[PDB]
């Protein structure tokens, strides 16, 4: 019982080519999505706890 | 020479796979500074010998 919900929702991911198509089919117990995420351009990421500046 | 990351320090992937990944970084380090020693070993040398030879 993870704070007071026993109950999980897992995600999963694909990536769909330029011109492709993606289908679902289902009968329930779906998370739908409403938008999709496109990558912009380049970044960096990192990991701390130490102050920007 | 840019890296990003593989692991990640706040969500720690699972064990075995992180041990791997530890072992692996390890042995390229040792590599690279053996590296590191040898050719600024060999830099200095034929700094050395470019110089008194320049004489």
């Amino acid at each position: 019982q993870v704070n007071g919900l026993s109950g999980r929702i897992d995600f999963h991911w694909l990536m769909l080519n330029p011109n492709d198509t993606v289908t679902f089919s289902f009968n329930g117990a779906f998370i739908a999505p409403d938008r999709a995420s496109f990558l912009r351009g380049k970044s960096m990421g990192i990991q701390s706890g130490v102050q920007v500046d | 020479q840019q890296f990003e990351l593989i692991d990640n320090e706040f969500n720690e992937v699972e064990k075995q796979i992180g041990n791997v990944i530890n072992w692996t970084r390890d042995s390229i380090t040792e590599v690279w500074s053996y590296n590191a020693e040898l050719l600024v070993a060999m830099e200095n040398q034929h700094t050395i010998d470019l110089a008194d030879s320049e004489m």
